[PDB]
């Protein structure tokens, strides 16, 4: 029965938790987020398969609060369900502890939600993994990722979706050589990471890029005009 | 305790005093009774100071959720009905009375008195234990189409008049001008209170 | 295999087949379409006549969730009327909360969240109905959203639910619907209804049309019989 | 097994309800008769050994002064209904201050027959269907009446009805002996004729119990004295 | 119960041929203070019926949100039915009665007028649940003042036109303003007819102060 | 609401049997109680440089004088963290004193038993190793998902735990100072761990008269020099 | 605070004749010193053979009547027949007791013909005690109506006089004049009269004028 | 196979077999027919006896003064739901003090049958209903299903062998509007004949009817008044 | 609640037995040897220790021996998990006795109180039964020195001498021979238990560590419970090794 409900397998693993990981790749998208010195940037692909489909209503970049950005990789039904509860938990922090929730304590409560789904056989886990960014006034920018199992850890850069190891492999080129991470430079690596693996060369209308900086702590999605300004100038060098 | 708000063309001016006194003794002579529920949405606290601060957080808890779900600033009418239903339902254990005012992209500056559990729209609204004595000035001296400079003085003159007659009102005048381009916060020191007939 | 028995049990490929089978039940429902323009949003539904023994106006397929919010459902009519009152409770509780009419994007979110809640539990079943939600306002404008059985909402210039959908969606793409007015859009809606229905399986039907926009003063209103017959005559000019 | 008590058949009928009627064939035979002069009830004690006392066996119970009852099928489920039927009968007189019509007696008892389920119930909910069949005789403003119920809860007005293991051949025998105006005493004679044929044992005065209700006399159980005078008329 | 504040004022209504007029003052009252001078105390229900009330106006806005959504939910249903003026009068009777058993009664006094299918309906309910039907009705001190004024007319002339009705209302609105300290000058005259409910805007009445010169 | 753990035809619990097999393959963890202190040296291994070592720490204190390490599932451990820490809080509520290690492990191990009985829930997949300091006597305890807690001078847990136990059986004996306890805990850790050993790969912490404290990567590098 | 009850006045009479039963009450509805309306019939027809009067707090008179009418349909649907006059009386006794802690404030009077064709008058109290009598009264004028019916209907305190069973012709004129005398001295009675006579053929209603004061 | 065990589990085609088995439970009951005119409405119910000595069961249940209904399905499932229908109609006169609209009652019937479907462990109600009633808009014939689907109807026939009646209902549908009360009974009893076998046809014992109308409240007829209704009708 | 996941532990066997109950006693059958002896001057309870390792601590008390209250004590054979809850519940029950009756609990009341809890879980609840068998010792004002035995099915009975766990039938066979009812005292029963422990235990080299012995006796109006120190047990080993070989 170990492959139906969540219970210990003969080797002590959980197959329902593993299928929750296989439910992430079923979304058909790939996202990347890089933690910079003064900034944190998320880059994901905007998919509009239908011409009648409204582009303004299809967005993969979510706002948990003012200083925290969000992107969801996984089942779309589970993704928008967790973000609503993530906004219920984030507001419960301020109503209780008084200040804007940090990205670390936010990923912890969200991970604890997935822990209840795992231990209990009544409720199934969600097939979506959340990638959260933000800037803490003490340690600076904070970029975290939470899998459906409940694991989260501090990442210098994140990778999710179809491309994972290959996306991280390009990110290893930048961190091992110790490059300089700035607002533009991190956008230089983020666009190049997704473009080389998928062999596309994304257009400004094909993607959406959220950004947060020390000077601009409010999370904001870049406009196609600005993305184009960050495209041809990126393609310039 | 005196709170005042006046609508004009480009926005609203919501004033309040700094005096908070429980009984006949002043707990704090400098306190801000304007608690932001949003960027342009503010709430003027009055009545019981303990119950008003509890509703202000319960209102902010619901408004931040409604604001993040729409990803746009909530309407002033939305924020007023939140305070009203919390007031009307819980009026058994809550004696507080609040005044909701702000600015939105739809109708612009709006001021909604939530006092006693009802809701109505007004061009200018006043509340608190000191608003009862200022009815004379706000009614006669109110003129349509006043400039932002005249609205700041009209709001200040009436609040400074309440501070004289109301024993529970005093301190410094807090002014908040809520417009489409932002909100300006000003503090009027005791020397800058407009002088009226002294005899 | 036993993996598709309960919605709480994942498939070996990481999917829920119980939600998929609820979507296959929607494909058997009658066709309903809608289109939004600058003037408003136009609704239409194909209401199949099951027998001549049924009174005129029976089995109304045009659902009214809220004063400014129309709805058209294709799927199980049992789960349709269920969610219908539930969507009205959410709009009524909204006005009991915030004191005005819920925007269409905010209403589509709360309803879709209630739909996805039953996909998680194995002690209940997911909805077997899919529907579209139109609305109009002076601050927002014409808006059209569709919610699937999995509880996900997508913004649409136009949408088609029921048996024939992809065929009707391509016919909408062949002409610009934005600059049109609801008077000219209902001419195309009735035109598509006659294209979708032929006599092979089904026998007879009736045209159920609805308008929201400037013509209706921003309020959900059904199309009168006088305009409906005149709108049919505009489609009777062609057929071909 | 691999199903609930609420699971439908491919023909659309509950298995638990079907097996409930099939369990009545293991019960005790009781034959009621409705006549213009009253309602007659007869049942066999079914004594398998002399050590038992016939006084402890009551297969005919009295719901009201003018209302009798009969018993078959499972004994455990009947003692719960016999008490519940009595309480609702007195709740009627406690409310309307009148004798409950036997049709309403069958109505109040039939409500608790199909209430059984598992989910969305209370702790006072029944798991398994009733394995008991009941006969309600009695006299009221409309005269003598004899009713019958099954585990499914359907109650039907019947001129004559038989329950138990022998109900197969007894119900067919009731159509033969019942003609037009046949009286109570004549129905008692025909009752002992059919009952003696269907039983495997010998008909004795203390072997069977006989009770009748009349329009001018309350429901009465014939004692050993009168039972000897009744069997003598055969 | 506890303390409602938000006090109201008197409301008048009467029957005439083919319609009903219901008028009330627009002033809300807090204690002895006249605070809100612009308020709509007359609410429209569908086409053929109309509602007005007194007492606590904060409880009246709650009755707006309850009865209003329930009425709108019928217009959303579109079954072809509309709440009869007796149905609204009946639902308010039990809704106000249900608040007494929970020891939380709402302070209010409501009047339900309407005209449907040639049947002119005017009805009265109360916080205490007293409900009946009369050709002329008033609340507060209007039952003491404006009620006997209309009874004298209905006894002499049971049939009244639309013009005669509005003229008698203004004369009753004129008297109520005189002898009711808590009344107010600005009022709204709303009339339901075969064309539906039509609510006129703010109105006033010419007052005769000559008693000032006759006393002195 | 029906119990998922039942008796096998042999009498053994089937569900907890896989729980003990799960913690047997976790991260290697060792500990030693010698002289006035107890040394806890675990394995934190990151699969890439992008991983921040300061964000997630495997060695966590329960309180000032008590600390705990683990080998097993990640998520089930943080559930143990919250409940064991809240148990120490409800302890300090009633008794207003630091909690003894024997009483702390006892009632926390009872939580592991609750899910071997209550239905619709799986047992914990984490085997806890508890360190504590009370009344001047050091404490080293070992608990598994079965709920039975033991006491050990030195032990090993995680992948290849049998070797770590046999190694400490031979090398470790009495009369070892805290400095030798660290060095010995490193040697037994060199055997189970494979590859290059840095200050980030190992997370070490100790508990002594001054309480349970975690070692900074600076002083860990000093012990990586095979000095003490 | 909140006063849950108020006295609305009014008067209700019931008399049981040999073959008939007569029940009458006024139309006047007034609370305090003010008149709500001059036509507010209290008499309510349950079945053809049964008519129930209600006198007391008006809010409880409306609700309790709707509760009785709801249980009338419960009976008839179940028992396939109408309730007897004695069955309705014993029913409301348990209905009034269900509120025993917060009793309904009302005075109920039930009258009509039984299965034997004889009039049955049933007078109640807010707590639900009941009895059968030839004639009963109720309301504000209840003290006034009782002595007149004792002498005229009951033939009491009269020595050596012929006792004739009640006749319908006299029973009508006795009920009319006791209310004409009631409307004189009762501020809560007048403005109209409604007489409901229940006979073996059927119910026959009547209207009698009274003083408007 | 294993997908018929409960309601909640969907078949690979997206169907619920337990709802199908509930819809086939209604067809195992007696065959009843009903129709409405522009004025009146007539419900013709077929009564069966369990045995020859047993009296005929009652297929007609009185709901409201203007409302009546015929039950086809499991007997006790109708009775618990009849206690629900009557309670809602009593609640209508308990609250609104008006006869409950027949369309609003049937909508409450479906909501009661929607509750068991979406939840595991609770069986749907396996009884079908043919209900009629008169209101301000005239008489209405409504049919319900255990699947919770309910339709508005001019005339319908439910039960076994109902198509031979429905075919009759199609041909005379033009006449059903303009006929009067006496003719509606003639068409109603002749419509019942098609659902009946070729041996036992029409007897006033096992055949009962009911009628609601403009000023005429719903009234049940059994034998005495039904005997002249059968007279003058040739089969 | 999917049906396929329920084993329905309340199913009776065709012979009228419970499967989960029989599998519980089998798990107890693998537990170490534990015995007790009722004697005139006191009660004796001794047991072995199956866990033996050079790195073990065991710096507290006994292993399978617990103290229920001042006047009572118990041993344990079974799963140590279910033993901890039973030990807690027994102490809770014996303390709840002290609430109402404010007296030391009679040894008969405490046994039937836990057994009513054991039966309840096998009756309903769907939870697995308990896999622990318990022995009880103590003194009461009525019956005096007492020795009882409990089974996981909830069945219990009084015993003068008994044994549980491994080598139970072997010790019971020796109790039917050497044990003298109403004659041997606590002192003579101590030498007898050591003799039975050594012969029934096939593992050689019995040491004070490998075995455990606890005594409970009443002296001067106070119940005295003790566990013999390893040196005191070693002294008894020196006594038994002369009376074994020599």
């Amino acid at each position: 029965f170990d492959r139906h409900i969540t219970i210990f397998s003969p080797e002590g693993r959980l197959y329902q938790v593993e299928y929750a990981f296989k439910a992430i790749n079923q979304g058909g998208l790939t996202s990347v987020a890089v933690r910079g010195k003064d900034c944190a940037v998320i880059v994901t692909q905007k998919k509009v398969p239908d011409k009648l489909l409204d582009s303004s209503t299809v967005t993969h970049l979510f706002k948990i609060t003012e200083n925290i950005g969000c992107v969801m990789t996984g089942m779309t039904a589970d993704s928008r369900s967790q973000v609503q509860r993530a906004r219920y938990e984030a507001a419960n922090w301020k109503y209780k502890y008084g200040y804007e929730i940090p990205v670390d304590m936010l990923c912890k409560r969200i991970a604890d939600i997935s822990q209840v789904y795992t231990q209990n056989a009544e409720m199934r886990p969600l097939g979506c993994c959340m990638i959260l960014i933000g800037i803490d006034e003490e340690q600076g920018p904070q970029v975290y990722k939470c899998d459906p199992a409940g694991y989260y850890c501090g990442f210098k850069a994140t990778a999710a979706g179809v491309k994972q190891t290959e996306s991280t492999s390009f990110l290893e080129k930048k961190v091992k050589k110790k490059f300089d991470w700035t607002f533009e430079q991190t956008v230089e690596t983020a666009i190049t990471c997704l473009s080389t693996v998928l062999s596309i060369d994304f257009k400004p209308s094909e993607i959406e890029v959220g950004v947060v900086t020390v000077e601009n702590p409010k999370f904001r999605i870049l406009t196609e005009a600005e993305i184009d300004a960050h495209l041809v100038a990126l393609a310039e060098r | 305790t005196t709170i005042m708000a006046v609508e004009f063309d480009g926005g609203v001016v919501v004033g309040s005093d700094s005096r908070v006194s429980a009984g006949e003794a002043v707990v704090n002579r400098v306190f801000d009774k304007l608690s932001p529920l949003h960027q342009h949405i503010y709430c003027a606290l009055s009545g019981s100071a303990a119950d008003a601060q509890a509703i202000a957080d319960m209102a902010a808890y619901q408004l931040e959720l409604h604001g993040m779900e729409l990803e746009e600033p909530p309407l002033v009418l939305a924020a007023a009905n939140v305070v009203r239903n919390i007031t009307y339902k819980y009026r058994e254990d809550l004696s507080a009375h609040l005044m909701v005012a702000g600015w939105d992209q739809r109708e612009g500056g709006q001021v909604y008195g939530t006092m006693s559990g009802m809701l109505i729209r007004q061009p200018f609204a006043i509340g608190g234990s000191g608003s009862t004595y200022i009815y004379g000035y706000v009614d006669a001296a109110y003129k349509p189409g006043m400039s932002p400079e005249e609205c700041r003085r009209f709001t200040t003159n009436a609040i400074a008049l309440a501070m004289k007659r109301d024993g529970s009102s005093g301190g410094v005048i807090y002014l908040a001008t809520i417009t489409g381009a932002g909100v300006d916060h000003r503090v009027i020191l005791g020397d800058e209170l407009p002088r009226f007939y002294d005899e | 295999t036993g993996y598709d028995l309960s919605a709480s049990t994942f498939s070996p490929d990481g999917r829920v087949f119980q939600v998929e089978y609820a979507m296959k039940a929607v494909e058997n429902s009658s066709t309903a379409i809608g289109i939004r323009c600058k003037d408003g949003v136009v609704f239409g539904v194909e209401k199949l006549v099951l027998s001549k023994l049924y009174e005129e106006g029976s089995n109304k397929r045009l659902f009214n969730v809220d004063r400014h919010v129309g709805m058209a459902v294709a799927g199980l009519l049992a789960d349709a009327r269920s969610l219908a009152d539930i969507a009205r409770e959410e709009a009524s509780n909204f006005r009991s909360n915030f004191g005005y009419n819920i925007p269409l994007k905010h209403l589509a979110d709360r309803v879709a969240m209630y739909v996805h809640a039953y996909t998680l539990y194995s002690a209940v079943r997911p909805f077997g109905c899919s529907f579209m939600l139109g609305s109009y306002s002076v601050n927002d404008g014409a808006q059209l959203y569709m919610i699937d059985p999995s509880g996900v909402s997508y913004g649409y210039w136009g949408c088609a639910i029921g048996k024939a959908r992809q065929a009707a969606k391509t016919e909408i793409e062949k002409l610009q619907m934005k600059e049109m007015t609801c008077r000219d859009v209902v001419k195309e809606v009735a035109k598509i209804i006659y294209i979708v229905h032929d006599e092979v399986k089904d026998k007879a039907f009736e045209l159920e049309l609805s308008w929201v926009g400037e013509i209706t003063n921003g309020r959900h209103e059904i199309v009168p019989k006088d305009v409906r017959e005149e709108a049919e005559k505009y489609a009777k000019e062609s057929l071909k | 097994y691999d199903r609930g008590v609420n699971t439908f058949s491919p023909e659309g009928r509950l298995f638990q309800v079907e097996y409930a009627i099939e369990a009545i064939k293991l019960g005790s035979t009781a034959i009621g008769i409705q006549t213009s002069e009253g309602v007659c009830l007869a049942v066999e004690k079914r004594i398998t050994s002399p050590l038992m006392e016939p006084s402890s066996i009551e297969k005919i119970v009295e719901i009201d002064a003018h209302i009798g009852c009969a018993m078959s099928g499972l004994i455990a489920d009947a003692k719960t209904l016999i008490d519940k039927a009595r309480v609702e009968t007195q709740n009627h007189w406690f409310t309307y201050n009148e004798t409950m019509t036997v049709e309403s007696v069958t109505q109040a008892v039939s409500n608790l027959a199909l209430q059984f389920g598992e989910e969305d119930a209370d702790p006072g909910a029944m798991s398994r269907p009733f394995g008991v069949a009941l006969l309600f005789g009695g006299v009221d403003e409309k005269g003598p009446q004899l009713f019958h119920m099954d585990p499914s809860g359907t109650f039907v007005q019947c001129d004559a009805r038989a329950i138990g293991s022998a109900s197969e051949g007894a119900q067919s025998s009731l159509q033969e002996v019942y003609h037009k105006s046949m009286t109570l005493k004549e129905a008692i004679k025909s009752s002992l004729i059919i009952l003696k044929q269907v039983m495997e044992e010998k008909l004795n005065a203390t072997n069977i119990e006989l009770a009748t209700v009349q329009p001018g006399q309350n429901f009465h159980m014939f004692t050993k004295e009168e039972l000897e005078e009744v069997i003598k008329d055969i | 119960t506890q303390n409602p504040m938000v006090t109201g004022t008197s409301v008048l209504g009467l029957k005439f041929e083919g319609g009903v007029v219901i008028a009330a003052d627009m002033l809300g009252s807090y204690g002895s203070l006249a605070r809100f001078r612009n308020i709509s105390r007359i609410m429209r229900v569908n086409n053929s019926t109309m509602l007005g009330a007194s007492g606590d106006y904060a409880d009246f806005q709650y009755l707006k949100q309850v009865l209003g959504q329930m009425v709108i939910d019928e217009e959303l249903l579109g079954d072809g039915h509309s709440y009869s003026p007796k149905a609204i009068h009946s639902w308010l009777t039990r809704a106000m009665y249900s608040r007494r058993s929970k020891m939380n009664p709402l302070w209010n006094t409501m009047v339900i007028g309407g005209y449907a299918d040639g049947e002119s309906f005017l009805g009265y309910v109360d916080m205490l649940g007293v409900a009946y039907e009369a050709p002329s009705l008033a609340t507060g001190y209007g039952a003491y003042l404006a009620q006997p004024l209309l009874r004298e007319v209905l006894e002499k002339q049971p049939v009244l036109s639309q013009t005669e009705a509005r003229e008698l209302v203004e004369r009753c609105m004129r008297v109520l303003y005189y002898r009711d300290a808590r009344s107010y000058n600005r009022f709204q005259i709303a009339t339901v007819t075969e064309k539906g409910v039509e609510i006129e805007g703010p109105l006033s009445a010419e007052t005769n102060w000559d008693i000032a010169h006759m006393i002195s | 609401s029906f119990s998922l753990t039942t008796f096998s035809p042999s009498g053994k619990l089937v569900q907890i049997e896989y729980a003990l097999a799960a913690v047997a393959g976790g991260a290697p963890s060792v500990g030693i109680k010698a002289a006035n202190g107890v040394v806890l040296a675990t394995e934190k291994k990151q699969k890439s440089i992008l991983y921040d070592e300061r964000s997630v720490h495997k060695v966590e204190p329960i309180t000032k004088h008590i600390g705990l390490v683990y080998s097993g599932m990640g998520p089930d451990y943080r559930v143990l963290v919250h409940r064991a820490r809240k148990l120490a809080q409800q302890y300090y509520l009633v008794y207003q004193e630091p909690i003894p290690t024997a009483q702390l492990v006892q009632r926390v191990a009872s939580v592991m038993q609750e899910y071997t009985q209550s239905g619709g829930v799986r047992p914990f997949g984490v085997s806890l190793l508890i360190c504590g300091w009370n009344e001047g006597r050091p404490y080293l305890f070992q608990s598994d998902p079965s709920g039975a807690y033991f006491a050990w001078k030195a032990t090993a847990m995680g992948k290849n735990y049998v070797n770590g136990k046999t190694f400490l059986e031979k090398r470790y004996n009495e009369d070892l100072e805290l400095e030798d306890a660290i060095h010995t805990a490193i040697l037994t850790l060199k055997e189970s761990f494979e590859g290059q050993m840095t200050e980030d790969n190992i997370e070490v912490g100790i508990c002594n008269e001054a309480g349970f404290r975690r070692l900074t990567p600076t002083e860990v590098k000093d012990y990586l020099a095979a000095i003490a | 605070r909140f006063s849950p009850y108020a006295f609305n006045g009014g008067t209700v009479l019931a008399i049981a004749g040999e073959d008939f039963s007569i029940v009458a009450s006024d139309t006047r509805l007034s609370e305090g010193f003010s008149i709500h309306t001059r036509d507010s019939p209290k008499c309510y027809k349950l079945t053809d053979k049964t008519v129930i009067g209600c006198s007391g707090f008006h809010g409880d008179c409306l609700t309790l009547t709707k509760i009785i009418e709801a249980r009338l349909k419960m009976y008839k649907h179940s028992n396939n027949k109408a309730m007897t006059t004695g069955a309705i009386a014993a029913m409301l006794s348990t209905i009034l007791y269900s509120r025993r802690f917060f009793p309904y404030y009302v005075y109920n009077i039930i009258g009509g013909l039984d299965e034997e064709g004889k009039g049955a008058v049933y007078s109640f109290d807010p707590v639900g005690s009941y009895q059968r009598d030839s004639f009963k009264a109720g309301g504000s004028a209840s003290a006034m109506l009782q002595p007149l019916l004792d002498n005229q209907v009951g033939f009491k305190n009269m020595q050596n006089v012929e006792h004739v069973p009640l006749s319908l012709d006299r029973a009508m004129r006795l009920v009319k004049d006791v209310f004409i005398s009631a409307a004189e001295r009762d501020v809560y009675t007048g403005d109209a009269l409604k007489v409901c006579i229940v006979t073996k053929e059927g119910i026959r209603g009547e209207t009698v004028p009274l003083r408007k004061d | 196979n294993q997908y018929d065990n409960d309601v909640t589990v969907w078949s690979p085609q997206g169907r619920i077999h337990q709802i199908e088995y509930a819809m086939e439970a209604v067809k195992q009951g007696s065959a009843t027919v009903g129709l409405k005119s522009k004025t009146h409405a007539v419900l013709v119910a077929l009564k069966r006896a369990q045995s020859e000595l047993a009296a005929h069961q009652k297929k007609i249940l009185h709901v409201d003064n203007h409302i009546g209904i015929s039950i086809a399905g499991l007997t006790a499932d109708a009775r618990l739901l009849c206690n629900f229908m009557r309670q809602e109609c009593l609640d209508s006169r308990f609250v609104f003090d008006r006869p409950l609209p027949v369309s609003r009652l049937v909508s409450l019937i479906g909501s009661k049958t929607q509750i068991p479907t979406q939840r595991y462990g609770r069986r749907p109600y396996g009884v079908g209903l043919l209900i009629a009633g008169y209101d301000d808009m005239g008489p209405h014939i409504f049919q319900t299903c255990p699947s919770a689907n309910y339709f508005d109807c001019r005339a319908m026939s439910i039960g076994a062998r109902s198509q031979s009646a429905r075919t009759y209902l199609e041909r005379h549908m033009s006449e059903f509007m303009e006929c009067n009360l006496n003719e509606l009974v003639k068409h109603g009893l002749r419509a019942l004949r098609e659902t009946l076998p070729a041996e036992q046809d029409l007897t006033t014992k096992n055949v009962s009817i009911g009628i609601v109308g403009k000023d005429l409240e719903f009234t049940i007829y059994d034998d005495d008044d039904v005997s002249p209704f059968l007279e003058g009708l040739e089969e | 609640m999917s049906r396929r996941y329920d084993s329905r532990t309340t199913i009776f066997s065709p012979e009228g037995r419970l499967y989960q109950v029989e599998y519980a006693m089998e798990a107890i059958g693998h537990a170490g040897t534990c015995l007790g002896i009722l004697a005139n001057d006191g009660v004796l309870l001794a047991a072995e220790r199956r866990n033996i390792h050079k790195l073990l601590d065991e710096v507290f008390f006994s292993e399978k021996i617990y103290k229920l209250n001042e006047d009572m004590a118990c041993s344990v054979a079974g799963i140590t998990s279910d033993a901890n809850v039973l030990t807690n519940e027994l102490r809770l029950i014996a303390q709840r006795y002290l609430l109402q009756y404010q007296e030391p609990i009679p040894c008969e009341q405490l046994v039937t109180a836990l057994c009513d809890i054991k039966q309840a879980y096998t009756q309903f609840g769907g939870k697995r039964p308990f896999g622990v068998s318990l022995l009880y010792i103590g003194w009461d004002k009525h019956y005096g020195f007492q020795l009882y035995q409990s089974d996981p099915s909830g069945n219990y009975g009084g015993w003068k001498a008994t044994c549980i766990g491994n080598n139970s039938a072997a010790a019971v066979s020796m109790l039917k021979q050497d044990y003298k009812e109403g004659e041997m005292t606590l002192k003579s029963a101590l030498a007898l238990a050591i003799k039975v422990l050594n012969k029934t235990m096939d593992v050689s080299k019995l040491s004070a560590e490998k075995v455990e012995i606890a005594t409970l006796t009443r002296e001067n109006g106070k119940t005295v419970i003790r566990v013999l120190k390893q040196k005191e047990v070693e002294q008894l080993i020196k006594k038994h090794e002369e009376e074994e070989a020599k």
